Formats: structure tokens, C-alpha cells, sequence
């Protein structure tokens, strides 16, 4: 069973070449009403729902710890980019999808990974990446990769225009291989969706 | 044991493969609530100082082992040896207060003061290292409060009953000898 | 032989604060009786949530007033325990000797006006996260808050909530921070009727869950 | 008692430690127990 | 009178690893509750075993590849935690802060070339009682070993077994042992099918008995 | 608990000694607890 | 208040001997097994009493032999752990360390001549009390002996016994001491058949009521 | 055990005043207890 359907909202998203799901550090959700938020937290699944971003085009010209990092949240032109800019606190964890499109014939592979407060990586760190909850992408086995994680941080609700929890990476492994009947790129895409979302603190309006 | 490499499941396989024997281990010194359990060095001292657990040194035992975690809680214990008394303010206390016998004021008693202080934050966990900012360094109120005293000559810090979350990198030293990194182990003389 | 001990290096220096003891040296004194002494109080959170004192507005006045009958911004103030405003106040007064602090604040609005006067008011709670606080209650009408209008019962109270990233806030605020951490409280007059002499007393005490912590001796001695 | 954390007995007999009171009701604490609260009148939620 | 005691020389002196604890000064301190918070280890080791990081090879790779499809030593490296190629492991940086280790070590190898390159791979450990390694399959055979082909499988795990006379290691290394002490590992290339651009991704962690004891503060501060 | 020897009771009270806990977990344990071992397919032994 | 107590004076100093303990800093370390290792010994004396190791006579042999088949005195030595015979034992290396000793002291004579060799000897326990030991087996006879023949059986043992006016005897002897004061043993030769080149081997182990006491570290160091 | 004479227990935990030992018998006592004694053949007494 490699067949995976992920549905998170009115958004699905098939994959036929999956190596199934990686959850990281936990399964459920710490405690959403703490005493923080006195109460007045609400849930708004309207933005529980896939939105999308190109990360990067794996070509074979990139060696072996190239990084590409997506810092999280990112701009969102939908609902849950108007919760951040309306409510002053906020917290939910991400359903993370990376799907890297070749053939069979591609070689090299990837790391993909979520980490909790991103720092710049030397050299030498980056061969413990796999320390954070990961899977790869290897052409000749899988196009996706699936993480999820929960929300976390020293404050049980965050402003994410000061502070951005969870940061996608990823990494060249070993690199791209290409034939005559292989890709000769791979356009990395990344399918995120929000969890758990939950706000407080009403914000006024700006007009 | 052959497996899936990129759905990353922990695989550990074992000598019964090949007709071994796995033996029996004991982990204590590997606790991380002992491990953690032991004073260290700051070094960059003044008059005036506030615990951080990031002036620990990096390459330190305890400095490295805390690096190699994101969150962390824990007590603490210091041994100051300072000349004149020693004051101590809790997180969150203006500068001004240290000044004042009302806080938590140790009377110098050779050849140096060692105390139990619990943890002040306001935050649930600290961390090592923060992605943004609170207005890279950390944001201001992660620390176990503050010390003065007339000259601040040493200070030690030891984490009590520590809790570490989400491992990072830790760093053995690099080598250049293209084998083994080598170096003198103690043997008897003569 | 004896018991032996370890003196140990470290320990026995006096600490203000220590959680022993003295020795004795006069002992046998019985005292006057105290019995049913009258107004006792064993936690000064119990006067705090008591005995609402007044806030400080533009003058020294405890008191808010306007003379158009047009919607107005009556009064901004920091949601902090060292806000102007606060200055004379038992919570403030109280909050400086504890370096935290968590949960309810409860405002006090008591209408002074002629029985021939009328106004419409609202309060808001503004958090952090805007430039800005609003200066019109329809923009203001997007946060949390209260519209109340005068009449037999002179006095309003409205709990201003602990909204925030941590646990705990800090009850000082700190040279760097230029807008206030814990956002701000507005109040608006929406309009009025006959009220342009007529003043709103306003007061502070604390809430239900109103909690502070780690004692500290901050002021210059 | 206040500020005192020995889980050991004090070496002294309290006769020798402190004074005795003698005799012959906390009102802060009841008078704000007896607070106000909710709301006064009708509510239509 | 009063209890005698004899205060013991040699005793009392502050040791940075005692098993005492200090007097406390500021009681009654109520922490922000932590309540299953996500990610707690509370063995290093555990860590170690679910988590396994790369090897390096020359140039920094984390990975070996060989563009002929003959029979050859692809890597060879020291059984030793100071081994240049762990160098960058968490096996490693964790291993420095003890003295002796014993048990088992895992190493895992993902093959990542594309469909249709086929590999034969063998791994052997080769203990001390040799000059040089071998440098053929042939003569490593006879050491303990496995062989296996890529497919639909892309890993292959392999214990390397603790076998020494003395019950624990020592898991730094002394300038004066010119041949290591703990034996190699030797990684073969049997043969290959089309595979001359591909890898053979290689990490390491700790097996179920492996253990590490006798913490130590090694490095230069 | 960790590092500490001492088979007598603590002089002083839990609630001095140290800061208290309040509540509203092993992850990596379970992670390594998890991991396949042995062989995947038929053995010929 | 606190616990008073008296530190008191004249005790506390570091002991050499003492029965205390020293605290702690480095725990738990558990240790490889030793389960059953071979060869074991948990008093000095177990192991006295199961060795006998050779004295030594003119010339530094461990045996007697006399070229003539009259009667002689082969051998006389004092009866001291002192003694020059006895210098090269492990009973006498043994109780050099202690001050004191009673009980029974074992020789152990071991015929090594061939089958046509016989003899005749005797063995004579002789009590301080007379100025010179007894030159012959006659005047010797008065004393606690035994006499015994060669034969199929090489070895005969007799116990030197503990006699003396004092509960114990002091190891080492005083330079003022001229006659041994615990007395002398004599070995003489009855007579012999052919046995002109035949030894007889004599060694030294400790008797069952043996003991040693009072330790003491006596050596030039 | 050896050379140490207190009627009270140790005040530190024996996993920190000693190594522990593990498991997977004296020799000489045996050896010494195993001796000839007596007399060998007959005996007139």
C-alpha cells in the first residue's frame, strides 16, 4: 500500500509513490487552553487546508549538503495568512508534503526535514540532520515525502511575525544522476497545510 | 535486516543475525538527568552578572550536551566565590533591585557561597537557540535571574533535575589525520 | 569515639531570606491578648481585590470628562502595573515588591453626572500587535470589549484578561521596550446627551485569578 | 508557618523560641469572598 | 551539655561532582506547567539508536561510489569512535564525554542510484591480529561478513560486534597505538551493473547493548 | 533522581529545595523502543 | 534555633588505620564480572598452611646430607620466625608484618636418595633452659622427639609446639637476645645405609592453632 | 567487611560509596581445610 490520500480541509492530495507518514516528536497536541490565553482562544478550521510553495530545482550541479530552508509560517494570501495579521496570538502545527517529480532513472536523493528553531548549519552539522524528523526522497523509490509535527515552542501560543517555530529543509544527499531516459531536473514543490489552529486576542481594524 | 531506507523507521538490527549474542547494558552514565548533574565553569564574569546557561562553555561536557537540545527545564545550583556579599534577583527583577539586603543577600563565609535557586523564567521550557526576536541571541528573560557582589571571581553552575527536548548536532573534534584522532591517555609512569 | 562530621565548604553564611531559625535567649514571655483584633488581613491579594484605588489621568484626576458629544478617545493607557496611570495605585503599589505576574485586572467606571445627564460608553482591550492604538471605537469595535450606557447603577466593571505569549509578565518595564508588551486599554465615549461637565471616576483592583510572584526589593534605599 | 522550610522539629521548645499569645477572624479575606460577581439584571447571550 | 563532634580533615571540601545538595534560599516557587511537551529524551543513547548519522569519506562525502565494475575495497575504516570517518557522527560527539564504551555498533547502508543500476555489496569486520586489511573480498571472506544486492530494498543494516579481550573499550585513541586497536571495517564492491554514477549512502548508531560509561570532560576550554 | 547519594532525607522542605511543578512522555524511549529488528523475507539458516 | 555542638578538641585528625570512610564523588560504576575467578585466598594464613616453602642451610640449600653414617647433628636452627633457616619462607615473610604470633609451626622433611639409600633420623624440639643445644641423639632423646626411618613414604612432618611462659612471642628477636629465646630444633642423623650423597629437604608451613596478630609495616622504606 | 568499625550506616548510598560488581569460591580455604592429619599406618600407643 505506497497509495496515499491526505485530506485536510475541501483539499485532498493523492500520492501513488509514498513511503508513508513521519511524525515527529509527538503524535497528539500539548494543551490548546492553558493559562495564557484566559479562555478566550478559538479554533478556525477555515484554515486547516493545504496552500503551496516551490522550494527549489534539484539539479545535478548540487552537491552534497546544498540546503534549501522554508522558514514557517510563510506569506499566505488565504485565511490563515488574515489570522496572522488579525489576532495577535497564535498556534498549530503543520502536515508537511514535499514531492520531488523526476523518473525512475534519476538517481541521488534527498533530505527532507522539519526543524524546531533553525539556526544556520555548518559544514559538519549537516551530517546530523537526521536527528529532526525526517524521511528522503530517492528517485528510484519515492516522489514524496510526508511529515507531520505539532506545535512547539518556550510560549504555548506564538506571534509569528516575531518568531517562526518550524523551518522545512532540505538537503542534497547525494546528487542528481541523470540518463538518456531520465529527468534531467527535479522541481521540488512543497503541499503544506496548518493543524490545530487556534487564536486569541482580537486585533482592531486598520481602517 | 534489509528494509526501506527513505521512510526514515528506526531499524536496529542485531549480532543474533549472524548467530551473536546481544549482551546485557546499563545506561546510568547516559541519563540525561545525570549526566547534567554536575558544576561547570562560566568564565566571563563581572560585578554584575546574569545566569545564562549559554555562557557555559561550548566544548564543555555539560555546555555541549545542552547545545544538543533545543528546549530544556531545569533548578539550578551556583558556587560563587565573590569578595562582599553576594546578592541575587530572580528573572524579570530591574538591574536596581541587586543592590537592595531585601533579595536573597549571602554574607560572605570563606572560601566561597554555594545556594539552591529554582527556576525563574516565565516561559515553560527555555531554549538554546530562538528563531526571531522578542523586541542570532536569545530573547532577554531567558535566564535563572542575577548576581552581584564587589568582584565576582568564580562561578559555577549545575542544572538540577534537567529535562532536555528535540536533540541537535553535537561535535566530536574534527580530524585531519585521515585514520584516527590521537592523542595521550593516561598510563603509569616509568 | 565521637561523631564525626564534615564541615562542608559553602554552606552556613547568613542569607537574608534563609528559612531557619535563630537561637532562642528569653524565653517565657506571654503577650497582651490580640483576640478578634479587627480588620486583619493575611494576603495582600484579599486588599487588592477589596478595595478598588484611583487611576491618574492628564492633571491628577481620577477622572475622565468630555465636553463635545461627538465619539471621542477619552483615554489610552499601557496595560502595564508601571503605567503613568497606575502610579497611585494599591495594585501598582503592591506589584512592585513581586518581579511577575499573571491573570485578572478589573476596572472600575463610576459615572458622576446630573440626573439630567446621559452617555454612552465602551471600553477595549487593545493587544499587542498594531503600530497604534485605535482612535475610533469602530475600529476599536474589532478587539474585545464592552458598550455600556448611564442610568440608575452609577458603576461599570470590566475584567481586562491575561493575553499573552507566556505564563507570567513581568511587572517592570524595561528602557528598551518603546510600545507596551501587554497592549493597551481604550476608553471611548460613543456619545452624550447634556454631559459636557459630567465626569467618569475611574478605578483599579484585582481580578479573581490575579496572582504575583517572586518577592524583590527594587527601590533606591 | 511563614518563610521557614526545616522538615525537622526546631532544637528549642516554642516556650524559648517565641512568645506566647494569650487569650480572652481574617477580614479582608471575607470581605472580598463577598464580592459582586456576573452580571446584574437581564442577559441575552 | 551538648552532642560532641569530631570535624573530620580531609573531609568537607567542595567536589564538582558531589552527590549533595546545597541549602535552599527562595522558597515556595511554582513553575509554568511543561505538561507533555513534545520531543523529551531522557537517555542519550536512546537517541543514539533511533537516530543513525553519516559517515564521512574522503572529500566529505557522505557516501562511497566506484566507477568500475570490478571487485574493490570501497572504504575502509577504524573500528574507533575517533575514527576520521565518525568523526561527524552523534555516536561520536556523544562518545567523547566517556571514558570505555562496549557493545554493538550499527551501520546502515542506503543505496541511491536509479532503477535500472544494480550493485553486489559486501561488508566485513576484520579484528586486530593483521598487519593490513585485505584488500579483496576473497580474503576478507573468511572474516565475519555479509554480501547483499540492491533491489526494492534500498537499505541494509549491519551490526559490528563487540569483540576484544578486555569487557569495555576505551574510546579515544592513544598516540602511541599505530594500528588500531579495536580492528576494520572493510566495505566491497563485488560487482556492479551499470552503476558507475551511483552511490552507497553510509550511517552509523548504537546497537541494543550498547553502552557508554565513566563521563569525562575532555575538551580543550 | 540524578546524581545525588545521600540515603538520608533533605533538611529542608521539598517546597524550598526546589521549584514546584504544576500540570494541565518519553519520546525518544518510544522511538528507539519501535525499531524493526532482525530479518525482512525467508531465511534459509 | 539549630543543633549545637561541640567540636571537640583532639579528635578529627587523619588516621592512617582508621575506620571510617571517605565520601564519595564518582557513582555508579558497575565492574565487569569476576564470577568464580580462579585461585582465590582470603587469609594470609589458608595459604601458609597449604605451602610449605624450603629453609635454608650452609650454602644456601634447602636440604641437609652428611657424607659419614655415625651419629650427627645435621642441623640446629633457633627456633625464631627470625632465624636465618627461615629467611627465605613464606611463613617468615609473612610475619614480619605482625608483632606477634602462638601456635604450631610444621617442618616437613622429604627423604630424595634413591632405593638402595636408607636412613634413620631424628627430630628434637629443645626448650630455652640450657646453654648449648645437644650435640647427640642421646642427650637429645630427653626432649620432645621423633625419629623415623626412610621407606616407601618420602615425607614426615612434625609440629614444632608452642611452649612458653608468655600467651604470645614476639616475631622479630632483639639485638640483645644472645640464646634464641623460644629455643632450638635439632636434626640428627641416627645412622644411614649407602646414603653418603642422599639430601634430606626440609620445608616450613604454619600449624593449625598458628596465628599471627598485631600488624606492622617494619621495613626500611 | 574490612577494617572499618561505625555501628551507623554509611550517610551516602553504597551505588556511590563503592563500584557495584555483576555476575555471570576460595580456594585456598579449601585447599588449606583439605589436609592430611594424624598418622599414616599403625599405631602403638
Amino acid at each position: 500500500d505506497r497509495i496515499l490520500t491526505t485530506r485536510n480541509g475541501h483539499t485532498t492530495s493523492t500520492t501513488q509513490s509514498s513511503v508513508g507518514v513521519t511524525y515527529g516528536y509527538s503524535t497528539q497536541e500539548d494543551h490548546v487552553s492553558g493559562p495564557n490565553t484566559s479562555g478566550l482562544e478559538t479554533r478556525v478550521v477555515q484554515a486547516e487546508r493545504f496552500f503551496k510553495k516551490h522550494l527549489f530545482d534539484w539539479t545535478p550541479d548540487k552537491a552534497f549538503g546544498h540546503l534549501e530552508k522554508l522558514e514557517l509560517p510563510t506569506d499566505h494570501k488565504g485565511v490563515y495568512g488574515f489570522l496572522v495579521d488579525s489576532f495577535a496570538y497564535m498556534r498549530n502545527g503543520w502536515d508537511v508534503e514535499v514531492s520531488a517529480v523526476g523518473n525512475q532513472f534519476n538517481g541521488g536523493c534527498l533530505l527532507v526535514a522539519m526543524v524546531p528553531e533553525w539556526k544556520e548549519f555548518t559544514p559538519r552539522e549537516k551530517y546530523q540532520l537526521t536527528l529532526f524528523p525526517h524521511q528522503f526522497i530517492s528517485p528510484r523509490t519515492n516522489m514524496t515525502a510526508h511529515i507531520v509535527v505539532p506545535y512547539l515552542g518556550v510560549n504555548r501560543y506564538d506571534q509569528y511575525k516575531k518568531h517562526k517555530p518550524w523551518t522545512l529543509v532540505v538537503m542534497v544527499v547525494s546528487p542528481l544522476t541523470t540518463n538518456t531516459v531520465s529527468a534531467g531536473q527535479i522541481k521540488v514543490y512543497a503541499n503544506i497545510a496548518p493543524t490545530h489552529v487556534h487564536v486569541a486576542g482580537e486585533l482592531p481594524s486598520k481602517e | 535486516t534489509t528494509t526501506t531506507g527513505e521512510s526514515a523507521d528506526p531499524v536496529t538490527t542485531t549480532v543474533e543475525n549472524y548467530g551473536g549474542e546481544t549482551q546485557v547494558q546499563r545506561r546510568q552514565h547516559t541519563d540525561v538527568t545525570f549526566i547534567m548533574d554536575r558544576f561547570v565553569k562560566i568564565q566571563n564574569l563581572n560585578p554584575t552578572h546574569v545566569i545564562d546557561l549559554m555562557q557555559t562553555h561550548q566544548h564543555g561536557l555539560v555546555g555541549a550536551l545542552l547545545r544538543a537540545a533545543t528546549y530544556y527545564f531545569s533548578d539550578l545550583e551556583i558556587v560563587v566565590r565573590h569578595d562582599g556579599n553576594l546578592t541575587w534577583v530572580p528573572n524579570g527583577a530591574p538591574e536596581a533591585a541587586l543592590s537592595n539586603t531585601g533579595n536573597p543577600t549571602a554574607y560572605l563565609k570563606a572560601p566561597f557561597t554555594r545556594l539552591a535557586l529554582p527556576y525563574t523564567a516565565p516561559h515553560r521550557v527555555l531554549a538554546t537557540v530562538y528563531n526571531g526576536t522578542s523586541k542570532a541571541q536569545l530573547p532577554a528573560s531567558f535566564n535563572f535571574g542575577a548576581i552581584q557582589a564587589t568582584t565576582i571571581h568564580e562561578l559555577l553552575v549545575r542544572m538540577k533535575r534537567a529535562e532536555l527536548y528535540c536533540p541537535r548536532p553535537l561535535l566530536a573534534v574534527e580530524v585531519s589525520s585521515q585514520d584516527r584522532h590521537k592523542q595521550k591517555i593516561i598510563a603509569p609512569a616509568k | 569515639g565521637i561523631v564525626p562530621v564534615a564541615c562542608s565548604d559553602g554552606y552556613g553564611g547568613l542569607v537574608t531570606t534563609d528559612p531557619k531559625t535563630a537561637d532562642p535567649v528569653y524565653g517565657m514571655v506571654y503577650n497582651p491578648p490580640r483576640t478578634n483584633y479587627p480588620g486583619r488581613f493575611t494576603n495582600l491579594l484579599d486588599v487588592a481585590e477589596a478595595c478598588p484605588t484611583f487611576l491618574c489621568f492628564d492633571e491628577g484626576k481620577p477622572y475622565v470628562v468630555t465636553r463635545t458629544d461627538e465619539q471621542r478617545l477619552l483615554a489610552k493607557f499601557d496595560v502595564s502595573l508601571a503605567a503613568k496611570h497606575m502610579s497611585n495605585t494599591y495594585l501598582s503599589g503592591i506589584a512592585q515588591y513581586y518581579a511577575q505576574y499573571s491573570g485578572t485586572i478589573n476596572l472600575h467606571f463610576m459615572f458622576t453626572g446630573s440626573t439630567d445627564s446621559k452617555a454612552r460608553y465602551m471600553v477595549a482591550y487593545v493587544p499587542p500587535g498594531v503600530e497604534t492604538p485605535p482612535d475610533t471605537p469602530e475600529k476599536a469595535a474589532h478587539c474585545i470589549h464592552a458598550e455600556w450606557d448611564t442610568g440608575l447603577n452609577s458603576k461599570f466593571t470590566f475584567s481586562i484578561p491575561y493575553v499573552s505569549a507566556a505564563d507570567y509578565a513581568y511587572t517592570a518595564s524595561d528602557v528598551a521596550e518603546t510600545t507596551n508588551v501587554q497592549g493597551w486599554v481604550c476608553i471611548y465615549q460613543i456619545t452624550h446627551g447634556k454631559a459636557e461637565q459630567d465626569t467618569l471616576v475611574v478605578s483599579v483592583s484585582a481580578g479573581k485569578d490575579f496572582e504575583l510572584r517572586l518577592p524583590i526589593d527594587p527601590r533606591s534605599q | 508557618s511563614g518563610n521557614t522550610g526545616s522538615i525537622i522539629n526546631n532544637y528549642y521548645m516554642q516556650q524559648y523560641q517565641n512568645s506566647m499569645d494569650t487569650q480572652l477572624n481574617d477580614w479582608f479575606s471575607k470581605l472580598a469572598s463577598s464580592a459582586f460577581s456576573g452580571l446584574f439584571g437581564a442577559l441575552l447571550a
